[PDB]
């Protein structure tokens, strides 16, 4: 914000006015992926008091109400994945809200079937939903009923394996990870582009202004503002085309939230 | 006394005629709401021009005289009204400060009932007059209402205003340089204003460049802490260095045995070396000079020499010759300053100023020397030598400009200089291990982020003076001008106040209510405008619900909604291409050559939005051309009850249906838009093609030809589809069609009633429109260039500089065209998606029912018609929705003979006393059968399973 | 003000002082004659790819 810089950045157009405006519809796209995913839920279905789920042991995946709120799931998620005119902006549904609005999706896929896609949550039984599983892959329901006890034992199990399989391995939550590194690689880089020269005599812009008159400071001055505005464009390119890649993810996730969680998908794998 | 301006003041910005559309303008204005003084004459400033007016009735007011001493002692305007002429002077008055009323030289110039209003400035030596008249029936108060004023002078006199007088109750106000917005009418009057600057509204109504702005939050600015105080900081040395002695040496070296003195431990006051007359050249190479006294040097050495006037100018970075060579050589990024001077007089009698790496020296030899006699030409003369080399601030200052320095206030925001390291920031102490010889520490982005303090040598954190945008909460100007601040991030301690974890919330009022969201605010945090104020809250994440959950307990429906869940897709921008040359350079020839310095850009460009243009036709044509023939509709509308008389073409009408009409109603250079190739009549013809299919046909026509079916028979497999048994179409037929037809009602209704029913559409018709506007008003952006104007380059400067003030005006407007070509491919994907998704919904959706769960609009999917609009397409989704249950029990299985049956499709329920199959998604019990349910095995595997009877469908037969 | 365009003569009231118009964003879509004060609309002229 030094007036002798940002006299010549107004020069330079629409630019950094469209550059903070597709910054911000960014930001308003990741609120908006966060409810048109985790959204389509129009009342918090809490969980009920008494959890006799058929044997299905949800208590890793559902909030534990002595934690902000999260599973316990969610914890291990939390514990994995890890100033200079920059900001982040808070997601609208916060890290709390959304533990809340993904245990909302949760107990309407426990108590309420796919029902709460369409209607309001209808509630039905768990194990009478997973018949109206089975026979969403041409399975018939007695394969699951004359197999509920083993049924339940298989994803305990499996929900044991995960919470392992998490535990131990970092990797595990590589697209996550490798999308923090993404833009934390892409801020450091951005950040590091403040201190490149670009051929002007200083990383530092401050120093430019401490050594030169504002007649020859304006050439160095325009070089680094030249340097920065394109390193900028660049980051906001990457982040635009990264920004396809997760709303890409995000309606992916949405159709998954759609036909995967609010109900079933015969889209095989 | 004082007095409320309101609005009054504004005045006519540009000579622009605008029809009935808003220009947002800076200029000196009387702000919105001012404190007005009230006059019943005495002298007044001027400040940066002024609004004034007389409320009139018998013409007592006759004008002004102006200046910076507002009377003939010198730059002064005499400026007298008298109705429908006006006169003004500059050589000096014969009369005091007004003449008498009814009871060496250079200028001239001649040309209550009512108020009468004026404005009054100087800009680049034009000044202004803008002006009005209107009635009046009131003395003692500026009237609550809005007129512009309009120029009667704009005279280049060059005299600059800071005082004025009046000649003849008054009122006076001062202007500001200000951002305003103007409602230039159909008739391009200024019929209403806003100052940007007034309040949380005016920034808001600015950001929109609208006189309503919708319910929303808006990023109207950016708040920084401004510093408080400047602190300034060097080693407490008053040692004085010793330029005295080294500018005035006895003798300086042979430049072959340069000397070298390091200066060091004190205070050098370089504007005595700058402002000296001694020195004929004192050319600097990372720094300019006047600064120099604001910098503390961590060493410094003058290097000096004499060496005659034909070689004083090797001495510089990047030169060579016989001292730049081997007798005395800079780095080629050397810091410092080189001073040199004619010195015959102090050189000239003599010979011995002998000559031969960067600092290098070699004394080894038949080495050569300068011959200075008095009698030397200019060229050859003598001329004394000092490169002041300069050390960098990565180390212990040693040398320091003469400043001031003052006390080390912490914890204040702060300008901060330290041994000429500048900045702002909140200073404080630190737990860092710096090491003995270290002067500063740094961020990753390079920029100091510790120092250690001059004078005490303890060990400062130095952090940024807190800041974050300016988000405003309207409650949409319709419902009120009662307007709350987010200040993004920033802890309230530093700004009714309340604080989030998104920042400091100003103007609200804190509510423990859980209400809905309405304007979202950050954090969780969500304002509404409640009984008035506007609240802010824990938003509720929508209401709560306890599902009435147990192993038991079932909610069938008993009853459903048919409804018509509008869901809106855009399908093409709006086909675009450019003319390169013509955007870049108005094929203007000059400009034409230099973009072929660049290649094939121009071209990449074109194929780029070529590509662009055939995939918005490839979009259309595979969105809409998913059947090989326009199938017509019947003469006869024999549907069963349906009643698609809006939706399908009106032959009266372009051959759109209604609410395609409706819809193509409410949604509203080198650049061309190209016509897409199916045009709207075209595609008016292939969307009821779709739709009459749809109708006739169904599905069908997706796979082979059409194959034509009643409509009530085509709902009959739709209800299948979504395993609702198809004579509940049937027993409910014209209860259905009454849904459907008053849903179809309601949507002409919703779509006539607001435009965020046609949301993504209008959204993306002003994407494109700003997008193409950014293009267009990027022409008018400067770069760094002399003019945006290319033209009034090119009628301006020497071809040379013309060339370079081109090459970056078209270096900007191509990297704008390229940004917008971005734009467009990254928005092209943005779109392909959604024209692929709207392919994919009209391939799966309305030539198939898709069972994806909530594809469809926003229920279990029927059937939907596919509507045109503008660069888009709207799907009317008929989604089934449940709408009415009941609690009821239930089990996953029964038994019988201990044997356990399971439903063939539907779910087992009872009232209480009665157990029944019904199916999945609405409430017809039917009784058990062996024909509703399938065995398997034995029961006691089952968890929840149910004693009953099933009914044997033969038993009637063996009784009978 | 210059440019290229095709002139056209146009029912549009500009005030006693304006000179010019303009469209949705800058463009100098019309001007008075500084002869005889009528208004002339300046269309574009006529451009498209071969
Ligand atoms: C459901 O899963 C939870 C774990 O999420 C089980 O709780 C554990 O129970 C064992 C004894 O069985 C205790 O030693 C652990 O300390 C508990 N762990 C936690 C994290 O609380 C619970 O017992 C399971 N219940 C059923 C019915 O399977
Ligand atoms: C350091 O040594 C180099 C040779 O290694 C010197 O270079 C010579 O300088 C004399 C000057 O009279 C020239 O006539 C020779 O032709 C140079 N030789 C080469 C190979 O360039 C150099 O001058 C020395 N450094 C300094 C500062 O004098
Ligand atoms: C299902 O709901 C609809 C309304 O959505 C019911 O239709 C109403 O029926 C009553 C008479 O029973 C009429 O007075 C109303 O005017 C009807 N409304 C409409 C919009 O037609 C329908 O009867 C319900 N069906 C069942 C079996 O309960
Ligand atoms: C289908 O709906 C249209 C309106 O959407 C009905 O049009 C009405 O027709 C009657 C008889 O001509 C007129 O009295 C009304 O004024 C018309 N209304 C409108 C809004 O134009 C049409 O009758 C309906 N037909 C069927 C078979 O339901
Ligand atoms: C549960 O549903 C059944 C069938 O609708 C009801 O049983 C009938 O009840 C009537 C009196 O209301 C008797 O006259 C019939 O003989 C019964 N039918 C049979 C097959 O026995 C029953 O009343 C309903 N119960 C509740 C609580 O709604
Ligand atoms: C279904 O009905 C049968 C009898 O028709 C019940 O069977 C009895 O179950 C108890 C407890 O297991 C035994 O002590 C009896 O000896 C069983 N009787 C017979 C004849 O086998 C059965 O428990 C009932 N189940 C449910 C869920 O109601
Ligand atoms: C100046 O204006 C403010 C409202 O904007 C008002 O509170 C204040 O009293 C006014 N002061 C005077 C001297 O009129
Ligand atoms: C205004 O006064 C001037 C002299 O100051 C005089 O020449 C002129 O005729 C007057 N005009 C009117 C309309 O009174
Ligand atoms: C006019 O200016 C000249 C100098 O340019 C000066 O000698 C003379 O006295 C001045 N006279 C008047 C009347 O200003
Ligand atoms: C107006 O002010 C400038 C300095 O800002 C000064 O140079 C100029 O002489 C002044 N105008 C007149 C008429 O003296
Ligand atoms: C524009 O002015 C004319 C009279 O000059 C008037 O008839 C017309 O109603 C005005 N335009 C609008 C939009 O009212
Ligand atoms: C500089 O500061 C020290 C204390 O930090 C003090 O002893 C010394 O006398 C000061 N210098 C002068 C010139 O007084
Ligand atoms: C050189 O000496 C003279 C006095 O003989 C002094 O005025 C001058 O300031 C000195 N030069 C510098 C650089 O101070
Ligand atoms: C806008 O004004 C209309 C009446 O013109 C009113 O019905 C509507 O409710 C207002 N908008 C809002 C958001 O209240
Ligand atoms: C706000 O700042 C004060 C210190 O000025 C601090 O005590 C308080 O904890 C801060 N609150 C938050 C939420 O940061
Ligand atoms: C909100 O509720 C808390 C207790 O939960 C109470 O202390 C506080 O005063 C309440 N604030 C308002 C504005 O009602
Ligand atoms: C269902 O019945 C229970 C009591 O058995 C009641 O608490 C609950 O609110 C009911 N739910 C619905 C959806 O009617
Ligand atoms: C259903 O819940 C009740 C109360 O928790 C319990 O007594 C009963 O055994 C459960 N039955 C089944 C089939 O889970």
């Amino acid at each position: 914000d030094s007036t002798e810089c940002s006299n010549l950045l107004l020069q330079y157009g629409s630019f950094c006015t469209q550059l903070n405006r597709a910054l911000t519809g960014i930001a308003v796209e990741q609120d908006k992926n966060t409810q048109e995913v985790f959204a389509q839920v129009k009342q918090i279905y809490k969980t009920p008091p008494i959890k006799d789920f058929g044997g299905f042991n949800f208590s890793q995946i559902l909030p534990d109400p002595s934690k902000s709120k999260r599973s316990f799931i969610e914890d291990l998620l939390f514990n994995k994945v890890t100033f200079n005119g920059l900001t982040v902006l808070p997601p609208l549904l916060t890290d709390e809200m959304i533990a809340q609005y993904t245990s909302a999706l949760l107990a309407g896929t426990i108590t309420s079937g796919w029902t709460f896609g369409a209607g309001a949550a209808l509630q039905i039984p768990f194990a009478m939903q997973m018949a109206y599983r089975f026979n969403g892959i041409g399975v018939t329901q007695n394969v699951l009923y004359e197999n509920q006890k083993l049924i339940a034992n298989q994803f305990n199990s499996a929900i044991g394996k995960i919470q392992d399989s998490l535990s131990s391995t970092a990797s595990a939550l590589g697209k996550l990870q490798d999308v923090v590194n993404q833009n934390a690689q892409a801020l450091n880089t951005l950040v590091k582009q403040l201190s490149s020269n670009f051929g002007a005599i200083s990383s530092v812009l401050n120093d430019i202004l401490s050594r030169l008159d504002k007649v020859e400071a304006e050439v160095q001055i325009d070089r680094l503002i030249t340097g920065r505005l394109q390193s900028l464009q660049t980051y906001v390119t990457q982040q635009l085309i990264r920004a396809a890649e997760i709303r890409a993810s995000a309606n992916l996730a949405a159709t998954k939230m759609s036909e995967c969680v609010l109900g079933q998908s015969k889209r095989v794998d | 006394a004082y007095t409320n301006s309101f609005t009054r003041g504004v005045y006519y910005p540009d000579k622009v005629f605008r029809s009935s559309v808003l220009h947002s303008t800076q200029d000196l204005f009387l702000p919105f709401f001012s404190n007005v003084t009230w006059f019943h004459n005495p002298v007044l400033p001027f400040n940066d021009g002024v609004y004034f007016a007389s409320t009139e009735k018998s013409n007592i007011i006759r004008g002004w005289i102006f200046g910076t001493t507002l009377d003939s002692k010198t730059q002064s305007l005499l400026i007298v009204n008298n109705a429908t002429n006006v006169v003004i002077k500059v050589c000096e008055f014969q009369f005091c400060n007004d003449p008498f009323l009814g009871v060496n030289c250079t200028f001239e110039y001649v040309s209550f009932k009512n108020l009468r209003e004026f404005v009054f400035k100087n800009i680049d030596g034009y000044f202004k007059i803008y002006s009005k008249h209107t009635p009046i029936n009131l003395v003692r108060d500026l009237p609550q209402g809005f007129s512009a004023l309009e120029p009667l002078v704009d005279l280049p006199i060059g005299i600059n205003i800071t005082r004025f007088q009046t000649l003849l109750a008054y009122y006076v106000g001062y202007l500001q340089p200000r951002t305003f917005l103007l409602k230039y009418n159909e008739n391009g009057t200024i019929t209403d204003a806003v100052d940007c600057a007034l309040d949380p509204l005016s920034e808001t109504k600015c950001t929109l460049k609208s006189f309503t702005v919708e319910k929303g939050i808006y990023q109207t600015s950016n708040f920084r802490v401004q510093p408080t105080e400047s602190i300034v900081r060097f080693p407490n040395i008053t040692n004085l260095c010793p330029f005295g002695e080294v500018f005035n040496a006895t003798r300086f070296a042979s430049v072959y045995a340069w000397n070298r003195k390091r200066i060091s431990n004190c205070v050098a006051d370089y504007s005595v070396l700058y402002n000296s007359a001694s020195f004929s050249t004192f050319k600097c190479y990372g720094v300019s000079p006047t600064k120099l006294n604001d910098l503390c040097f961590t060493n410094v050495y003058a290097d000096s020499f004499v060496i005659r006037g034909d070689e004083v100018r090797q001495i510089a970075p990047g030169q060579t010759g016989k001292i730049a060579d081997y007798n005395y050589k800079l780095p080629d990024d050397f810091t410092g300053c080189v001073i040199a001077w004619n010195s015959n007089n102090l050189d000239s009698k003599n010979y011995n100023y002998l000559y031969r790496k960067p600092f290098e020296r070699d004394i080894s030899t038949p080495l050569q020397s300068y011959g200075f006699q008095p009698t030397n030409g200019v060229g050859y003369q003598p001329y004394r030598v000092v490169v002041l080399s300069f050390e960098l601030l990565h180390a212990p200052a040693t040398v320091c400009g003469p400043k001031k320095s003052t006390n080390l206030v912490k914890n204040k925001c702060v300008n901060f200089n330290f041994n000429g390291l500048t900045g702002t920031g909140v200073l404080t102490e630190s737990n860092k291990k710096f090491l003995p010889f270290q002067q500063f520490g740094r961020d990753i982005a390079d920029t100091t982020d510790a120092v250690r303090d001059p004078q005490t040598l303890e060990i400062l954190d130095i952090t940024p003076c807190s800041f974050g945008g300016v988000s405003v909460i309207t409650p949409g100007t319709n419902t009120s001008n009662q307007v709350a601040v987010l200040y993004q991030g920033v802890n309230c301690t530093e700004v009714n106040v309340f604080q989030t974890r998104a920042g400091c919330l100003i103007g609200a009022e804190h509510v423990n209510n859980s209400y809905e969201c309405d304007i979202p605010i950050g954090a969780g945090i969500c304002a509404s405008y409640q009984t008035q104020s506007i609240i802010a809250y824990t938003m509720s994440l929508g209401a709560e619900n306890s599902v009435a959950y147990s192993n038991n307990s079932i909610a069938i429906p008993t009853n459903f909604t048919i409804s018509v869940t509008t869901e809106i897709l855009p399908v093409s921008m709006t086909k675009t291409s450019v003319d390169c040359t013509m955007y870049i350079c108005g094929d203007s020839t000059e400009c034409s050559n230099l973009l072929l310095q660049y290649g094939s850009f121009c071209t990449q460009l074109n194929r780029a939005l070529t590509g662009i243009a055939v995939e918005q036709d490839k979009n259309t044509q595979e969105v809409f051309a998913q059947v090989k023939q326009i199938y017509k509709t019947p003469p006869i509308k024999d549907f069963g009850g349906f009643n698609f008389s809006q939706i399908l073409p009106d032959p009266s009408k372009s051959k759109r249906s209604f609410i395609e009409d409706l819809l193509f109603n409410k949604v509203t250079n080198g650049l061309t838009v190209l016509p897409p190739l199916l045009t709207d009549e075209m595609i008016a013809q292939y969307t009821s093609a779709l739709l009459a299919g749809t109708i006739t046909s169904g599905w069908t026509f997706g796979a082979g030809a059409a194959l034509q079916i009643p409509f009530a028979m085509q709902m009959a497999y739709r209800f299948n589809g979504i395993g609702v048994t198809q004579n509940v179409l049937y027993e409910n037929q014209k209860l259905i069609a009454n849904q459907f037809n008053s849903a179809i009602g309601k949507i002409q209704d919703s779509l006539s009633s607001t435009a965020s029913a046609l949301g993504k559409l209008q959204d993306v018709v002003n994407q494109n429109a700003q997008a193409l506007n950014t293009l267009v008003k990027q022409l008018s952006s400067n770069f760094g260039a002399i003019s945006s104007v290319l033209n009034d380059i090119l009628s301006r400067l020497d071809k040379v500089e013309a060339e370079v003030q081109i090459d970056r005006l078209i270096t900007g407007r191509l990297q704008s065209l390229q940004t917008y070509v971005t734009q467009q491919l990254i928005r092209a994907a943005e779109i392909r998606a959604s024209a692929n998704l709207a392919a994919t919904k009209m391939s799966e959706c309305v030539l198939g029912q898709s069972k994806r769960v909530d594809f469809c609009g926003k229920g279990y999917h029927l059937m939907s018609f596919p509507q045109s609009a503008p660069h888009g397409v709207v799907f009317l989704h008929v989604t089934y929705v449940p709408a009415q249950e009941k609690n009821f029990t239930t089990a996953p299985a029964i038994c019988h003979d201990g044997k356990a049956h399971f439903p063939r499709e539907g779910v087992f329920v009872s009232n209480g006393t009665h157990w029944f199959v019904t199916q999945r998604n609405f409430y017809e019990p039917q009784i058990i059968t062996t024909d509703n349910t399938f065995v398997s095995g034995n029961c006691d595997v089952v968890i929840g399973i149910v004693n009953n009877t099933v009914y044997d469908p033969l038993q009637p037969e063996l009784d009978s």
